[PDB]
């Protein structure tokens, strides 16, 4: 009801349904609510060393490491588009996760009852009853949480201070858990660093304008669509006559007697249930098959990235030595 | 909730909670006690007595509720009338109950312990039979436009009633019993073998939300609600 | 209520509609004839109550250019140079222009939903899109998304009682951030200087639900058709 | 030290059954999934 | 449309139970190497209800 | 589906069920063996009970 | 039918052919069918009024 | 203004008249100086981009692949496959078999 | 397009894109020049003009 | 057009469907009168150019 005292009192009669409706949509947010706020967190030592500029200084590092200029060293030139870096938009984000955002890709909702232009999209969608709960949070979230992963790997010691190690310490434990290294004279990461670098370099240059970059860029773009068209379907469902004269509800009123309003309004208010009931279906599926895919990227992030697996195969296809995450 | 029934046009729920349209809004409340008389010819213009209990309302009166247990016990000082009916046009009905059968448009011939048979009298004649009293009779409401409810079923209707009559006792039983000058009223019942458990009325925004989630205990957390409502505004036309 | 053509007449040759003449008694109703229309779409000629009015910047019933509702019109500064009226994808009325003129005028809703925040059976706060009162409360702060009113004497430390994201809300009715949690860190495969190891060690307990099967039903196709 | 913590634990857990953030969350579920059946 | 829904909630229901056999095999019957599997910490053992 | 009734004459309850009702017969290598059924009554030439 | 000729015809005049006319095959496999427990014939008439 | 009698100012048809035969104007600028257009046009069907009311792309549907660019709402097609008819059919003989 | 518009009988759109039939093959082009009269008495039969 | 029977009549009584008869002028076209059809489906009368 399009706010008609009268289609409220009509719709008293259906009320369990609404009741249905909304109930099953705010206990399927919860449940996301709670199982999101159960999977993250942050280090505060690990966020004060994830950065391009920590990398690229030695002012963390321990009096041991006095050879090495600095956090980063070679693989510094790979590091600098996945660290977070000052030269952006938002907090805590880099390079890859900017472009990310904008290639793929307001909140407020006090602007929408102003009335200074002709509404948009989202105000429109907001007089129609339907609103999108606020997202921002769980994006800032997200990109802190990456942060204080990838920033957790240089950090020494807990108990105390931001104390770091050079991240060729890191790779050369990680390469020992793999297998034991006996030449410890004739040690060759440069070449191991250079690779690295220049795979991330190909790797900004592709995001920027490889099968698994062109497998990612198409699932991000199909969820990003997907989500889209539901909302879209439901708002244009709402121009749907069902066999009445016509659909808006404020017309039927005003061309009619209230006897033969309600008889025309009934049809309207049963189509719309009807409506809004599917659109409930689709939104609960396709909450599981996203709780199965956390499920998933939990086990990734738990296995590969704070810890290395010894499942074969798990953390792609080859021997795998550390994981990063954005 | 002992003599209060929901009433009904056609089968009557058994068990749950509804938001429903009831007459609940209780204008007066006259309890008649032990060994007293009741009788009024109360028209539907205002229920602001004297023997109300509590504070009564200004508002106009929907329905009138008999509630007591219809038993042998139970007398009328107007004879086999029970209730006079004054209905639009100055038409009289009379809703008369006798110890024996009348023929239709005919009258009662010998003019107390066994069967009653109650009929409709237009002009002194059997106009509609009625059926035999049932021994289980515990509330009578009539409304205004002509329905009577027994136990909550209606299970008859006359013309408009402008304004009816009565006079009933309770005899020599001694027993106190009640009538209900109501309203109808937006409301959740909660009903167990057809019987009222809980009423919530929905007066007040908290009792609105817990109208719309049908419970009378709303868990903590969010819900969606109207920001105000629209009442008398004035009115734009443009055109060409 | 506008029209092209409107006739009326007494014989069903060519009418689109019948209306039904009919006596009302004291209790009774009765149809006795039918008046037949003849009518064309249009906005030539028009209904009126008897033998161009616009009110600005309060809640009114408006009929503009055949649209009918319930809103508030103001004007804007905004310049369209194509068309009469606009219309959202669910067939509202956004906004028209005064053809005299050329200025825009904008359609809001006078009333929005909201959400009311239920603790312990009462209403403490509300978040709304209008800077108004309502559900009886008076006091109310500000934030970068909505406006958010509270039984609190807004001109705070305390525990959220319900949460959603970022946003919490106290039993007093006070509004509260909730931040990400906060760990002390992993331990690191580092035997290279100063390096701690965990020590003192205590139980945690903690609890998770899994679903096994579910409740099969059985149909007779025949006896539900 | 590690009995006791168990014991304590234990009991928090009855207690908000009867009556610990994944405690709500399993019962949130489990609720749901009664609700969705139904 | 009854039929195509209880469909689609067994088919989530089976991912459910292979997570849940699972957790019993890795959890309860034995220690799991795999960090974080078994709850946030260092896991030392299951019980099931 | 109407489910009961009452006299009016004496306030008597009378319940109404259908007079049949759905089961599950057993097939097994093209032959009925056996039937599960809410009445105790013979059905599709089935004697033992 | 196979190329609009008749190749098979099952008379669904028992107990069991009425479960294979149901399942629109003549091989059943082993399990468990829904059925009906009885037919209703002749029936006497009850009328209850007000 | 169309040969129906359809008046459209600024793009809303504001009034309609009985369909013209023909019609007569004499219009001048005066000592403005200012240069004009007069467009005699025809139908055709094709994807228009609008912003504010204005228009800014239009996409004529008068080739294979511009069939496509109309089909797929979108003037820059990604690489792949999309389905499409193999001919027209246009003037053909009738056939009629009847007992 | 500065004084060309989709013509409509209803509301117009705002922002978008939408496959329409309009008035658009350009049968002929007139440009006016300036200080120049356009007369014509234009019947609805070719613009070879 | 295949039917089994097809009649034609200026009386409603009995007919399945009736057409509408019009007056077209320059610019209006008006009903004036109603041919009611009665017909039967079928392939034993055909209408033919
Ligand atoms: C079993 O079925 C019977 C028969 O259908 C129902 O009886 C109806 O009862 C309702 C009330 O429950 C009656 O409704 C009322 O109608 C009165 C007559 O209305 C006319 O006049 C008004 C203007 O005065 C017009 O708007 C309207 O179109 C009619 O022409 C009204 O006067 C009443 O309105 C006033 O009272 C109500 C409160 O009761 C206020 O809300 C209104 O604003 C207003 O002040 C009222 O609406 C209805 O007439 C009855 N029908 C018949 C045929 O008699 C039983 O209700 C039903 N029983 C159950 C248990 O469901
Ligand atoms: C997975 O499980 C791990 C543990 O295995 C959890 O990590 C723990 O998280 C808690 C909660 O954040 C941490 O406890 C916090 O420590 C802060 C710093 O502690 C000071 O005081 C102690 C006193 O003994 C000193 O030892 C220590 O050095 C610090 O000086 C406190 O400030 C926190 O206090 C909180 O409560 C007070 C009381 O109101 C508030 O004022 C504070 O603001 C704050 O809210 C708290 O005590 C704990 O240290 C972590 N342990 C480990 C081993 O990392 C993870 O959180 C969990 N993961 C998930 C996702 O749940
Ligand atoms: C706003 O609303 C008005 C009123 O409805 C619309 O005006 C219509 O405009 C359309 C064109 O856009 C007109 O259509 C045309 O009708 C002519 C009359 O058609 C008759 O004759 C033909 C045979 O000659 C019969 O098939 C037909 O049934 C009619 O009896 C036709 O002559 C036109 O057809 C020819 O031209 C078109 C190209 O325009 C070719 O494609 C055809 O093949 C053919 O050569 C044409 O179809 C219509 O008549 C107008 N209606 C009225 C009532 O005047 C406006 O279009 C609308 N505005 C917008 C912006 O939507
Ligand atoms: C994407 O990856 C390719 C390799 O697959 C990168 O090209 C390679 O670039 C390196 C230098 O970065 C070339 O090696 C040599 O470097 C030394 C540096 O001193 C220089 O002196 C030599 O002349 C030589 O350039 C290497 O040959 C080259 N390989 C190929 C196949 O071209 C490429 O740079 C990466 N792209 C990005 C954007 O990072
Ligand atoms: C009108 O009829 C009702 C019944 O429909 C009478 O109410 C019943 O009154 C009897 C006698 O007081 C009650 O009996 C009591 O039962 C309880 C058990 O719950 C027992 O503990 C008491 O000691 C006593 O035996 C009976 O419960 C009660 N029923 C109900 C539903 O309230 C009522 O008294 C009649 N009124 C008149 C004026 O006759
Ligand atoms: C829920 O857990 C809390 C702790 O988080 C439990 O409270 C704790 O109870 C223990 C005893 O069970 C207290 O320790 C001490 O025990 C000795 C026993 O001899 C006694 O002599 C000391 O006076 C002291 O009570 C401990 O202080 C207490 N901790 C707190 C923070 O209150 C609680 O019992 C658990 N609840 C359930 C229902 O199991
Ligand atoms: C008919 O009216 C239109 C407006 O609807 C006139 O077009 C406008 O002409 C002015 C003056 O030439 C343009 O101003 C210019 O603005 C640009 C900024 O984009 C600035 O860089 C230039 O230096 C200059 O100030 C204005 O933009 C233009 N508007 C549009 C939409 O094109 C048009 O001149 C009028 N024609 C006649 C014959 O009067
Ligand atoms: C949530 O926690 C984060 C992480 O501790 C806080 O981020 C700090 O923000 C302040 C203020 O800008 C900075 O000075 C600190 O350096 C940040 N800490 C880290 C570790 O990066 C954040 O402010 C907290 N949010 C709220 C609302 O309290
Ligand atoms: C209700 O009925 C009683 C009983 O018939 C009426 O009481 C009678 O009142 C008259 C005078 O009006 C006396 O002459 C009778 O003797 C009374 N009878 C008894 C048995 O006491 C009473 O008047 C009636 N009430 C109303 C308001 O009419
Ligand atoms: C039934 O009600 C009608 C309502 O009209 C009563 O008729 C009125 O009676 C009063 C008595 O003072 C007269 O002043 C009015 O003129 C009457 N009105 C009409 C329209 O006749 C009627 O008396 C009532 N019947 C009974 C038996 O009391
Ligand atoms: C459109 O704007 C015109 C002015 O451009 C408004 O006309 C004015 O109307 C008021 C109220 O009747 C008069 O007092 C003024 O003199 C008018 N001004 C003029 C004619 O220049 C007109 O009301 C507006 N239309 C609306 C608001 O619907
Ligand atoms: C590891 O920590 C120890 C202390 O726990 C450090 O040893 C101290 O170093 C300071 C700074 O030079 C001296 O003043 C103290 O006398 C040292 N204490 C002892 C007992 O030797 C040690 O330097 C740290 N190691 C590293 C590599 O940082
Ligand atoms: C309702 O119950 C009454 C009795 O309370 C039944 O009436 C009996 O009907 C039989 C059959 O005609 C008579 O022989 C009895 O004398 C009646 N008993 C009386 C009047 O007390 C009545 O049939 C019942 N209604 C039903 C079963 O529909
Ligand atoms: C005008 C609205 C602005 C946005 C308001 C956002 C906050 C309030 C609503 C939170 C909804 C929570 C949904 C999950 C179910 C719950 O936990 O209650
Ligand atoms: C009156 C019915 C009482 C309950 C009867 C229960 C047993 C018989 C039916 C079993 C259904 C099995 C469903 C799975 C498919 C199969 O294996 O046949
Ligand atoms: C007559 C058709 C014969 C079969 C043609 C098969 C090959 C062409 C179509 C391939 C469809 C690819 C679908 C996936 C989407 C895509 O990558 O374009
Ligand atoms: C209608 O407008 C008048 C002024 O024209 C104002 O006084 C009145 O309050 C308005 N009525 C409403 C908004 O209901
Ligand atoms: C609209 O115009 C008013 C003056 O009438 C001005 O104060 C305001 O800032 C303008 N708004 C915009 C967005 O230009
Ligand atoms: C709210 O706080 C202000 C602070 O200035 C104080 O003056 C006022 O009395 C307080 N109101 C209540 C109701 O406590
Ligand atoms: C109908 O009832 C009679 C007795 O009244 C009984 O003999 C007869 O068998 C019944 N017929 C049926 C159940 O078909
Ligand atoms: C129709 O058939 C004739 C021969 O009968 C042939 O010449 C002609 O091309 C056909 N027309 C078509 C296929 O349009």
């Amino acid at each position: 009801c399009n706010g008609n005292p009268r289609c409220n009192k009509l719709l008293t009669q259906y009320v369990s349904a609404c009741q249905t409706i909304e109930q099953a949509l705010a206990m399927g947010a919860r449940l996301e609510n709670m199982e999101v706020d159960s999977m993250l967190f942050v280090s505060e030592n690990a966020l004060k060393l994830a950065s391009v500029e920590a990398f690229n200084s030695t002012e963390h590092l321990d009096p041991i490491y006095k050879e090495w200029p600095n956090i980063g060293g070679s693989w510094l030139g790979g590091l600098k588009d996945i660290l977070p870096s000052h030269n952006s938009k938002r907090k805590y984000r880099s390079a890859i996760e900017d472009l990310l955002f904008d290639k793929v890709v307001d909140e407020d909702y006090k602007r929408c009852t102003g009335g200074y232009d002709i509404a948009d999209l989202v105000c429109a969608q907001y007089y129609n009853g339907i609103m999108v709960l606020p997202g921002v949070a769980n994006d800032d979230k997200m990109t802190m949480y990456t942060a204080s992963l990838a920033g957790g790997i240089t950090l020494g010691a807990l108990g105390g201070g931001a104390v770091a190690i050079p991240f060729a310490v890191a790779v050369q434990a990680r390469l020992n858990y793999v297998a034991l290294q006996t030449d410890v004279l004739n040690k060759n990461q440069q070449i191991l660093a250079n690779a690295f670098n220049q795979a991330i370099g190909n790797i900004t240059q592709a995001f920027g304008k490889l099968a698994t970059v062109a497998k990612a860029l198409a699932k991000v773009q199909d969820v990003v669509n997907t989500q889209g068209q539901a909302l879209s379907h439901l708002t244009v469902q709402l121009q749907n006559n069902f066999q009445a004269i016509s659909s808006s509800i404020s017309d039927i009123y005003n061309r009619l007697d209230p006897p033969s309003a309600d008889a025309q309004v009934d049809r309207l208010i049963t189509g719309r249930l009807t409506a809004l009931n599917a659109f409930v279906s689709q939104t609960l599926t396709r909450q599981a098959e996203v709780r199965a895919s956390r499920q998933l990227a939990k086990d990734k992030v738990n296995e590969c990235v704070r810890s290395q697996s010894q499942r074969f195969g798990f953390c792609g296809n080859g021997t795998h030595l550390f994981s990063l995450a954005n | 909730f002992n003599n209060w029934f929901l009433l009904t046009n056609d089968s009557t729920f058994v068990s749950g909670r509804f938001v429903t349209n009831q007459p609940l809004l209780v204008n007066c409340l006259w309890p008649v006690p032990s060994f007293g008389v009741a009788a009024q010819e109360f028209c539907f213009e205002g229920a602001q007595f004297s023997q109300c209990n509590g504070v009564s309302l200004n508002n106009t009166v929907d329905v009138i509720r008999f509630n007591l247990n219809f038993t042998a016990d139970v007398q009328s000082g107007m004879g086999a009338t029970v209730f006079s009916l004054n209905t639009t046009g100055g038409v009289i009905l009379e809703i008369s109950c006798y110890n024996d059968t009348v023929r239709e448009s005919s009258f009662y011939s010998y003019g107390t312990d066994g069967p009653k048979y109650c009929y409709v009298l237009y002009n002194g004649t059997a106009l509609k039979y009625l059926g035999t009293l049932p021994p289980s009779v515990k509330e009578i409401a009539i409304s205004k436009w002509g329905h009577f409810y027994i136990n909550g079923y209606n299970f008859f209707s006359t013309f408009p009633i402008d304004c009816i009559s009565f006079n009933l006792t309770t005899s020599t039983s001694g027993a106190f019993w009640t009538i209900a000058y109501t309203s109808y009223t937006e409301a959740l019942v909660q009903v167990e073998n057809t019987a009222i458990k809980k009423v919530t009325y929905c007066n007040s925004h908290i009792n609105n939300i817990k109208c719309s989630q049908l419970t009378a205990n709303l868990q903590n957390g969010f819900y969606p609600v109207a920001s105000s409502e629209v009442g008398l505004v004035n009115k734009s036309v443009v055109l060409l | 209520l506008t029209f092209n053509k409107f006739c009326l007449s007494l014989h069903p040759v060519g009418a689109n509609c019948k209306f039904d003449v009919a006596a009302r008694t004291r209790t009774n109703e009765q149809v006795v004839r039918s008046l037949y229309v003849i009518y064309e779409e249009g906005d030539n000629i028009a209904g009126v109550p008897s033998d161009s009015v616009l009110h600005l910047d309060s809640c009114t019933d408006y009929n503009i250019y055949g649209k009918t509702g319930i809103g508030i019109i103001r004007q804007t500064n905004s310049t369209l140079l194509s068309g009469l009226y606009y219309t959202s994808l669910s067939g509202d009325l956004l906004g028209f222009k005064n053809v005299t003129d050329g200025v825009v005028y904008s359609v809001t809703p006078c009333d929005v939903s909201a959400q009311a925040a239920v603790i312990d059976g009462t209403i403490v706060g509300a978040m709304t899109s209008i800077n108004s009162e309502l559900l009886g409360l008076t006091h109310w702060t500000t934030t970068p998304n909505f406006y958010y009113y509270s039984i609190y004497n807004y001109t705070v430390d305390c525990e959220p009682i319900i949460t959603y994201s970022n946003i919490g809300v106290c039993k007093n009715g006070a509004l509260v951030f909730i931040n990400v949690t906060h760990s002390d860190g992993d331990v690191q495969p580092i035997s290279t200087g100063n390096v701690t190891i965990p020590t003192n060690f205590t139980i945690s307990v903690q609890v998770e639900y899994i679903q096994v099967y579910t409740t099969p039903v059985s149909i007779d196709c025949s006896r539900y058709v």
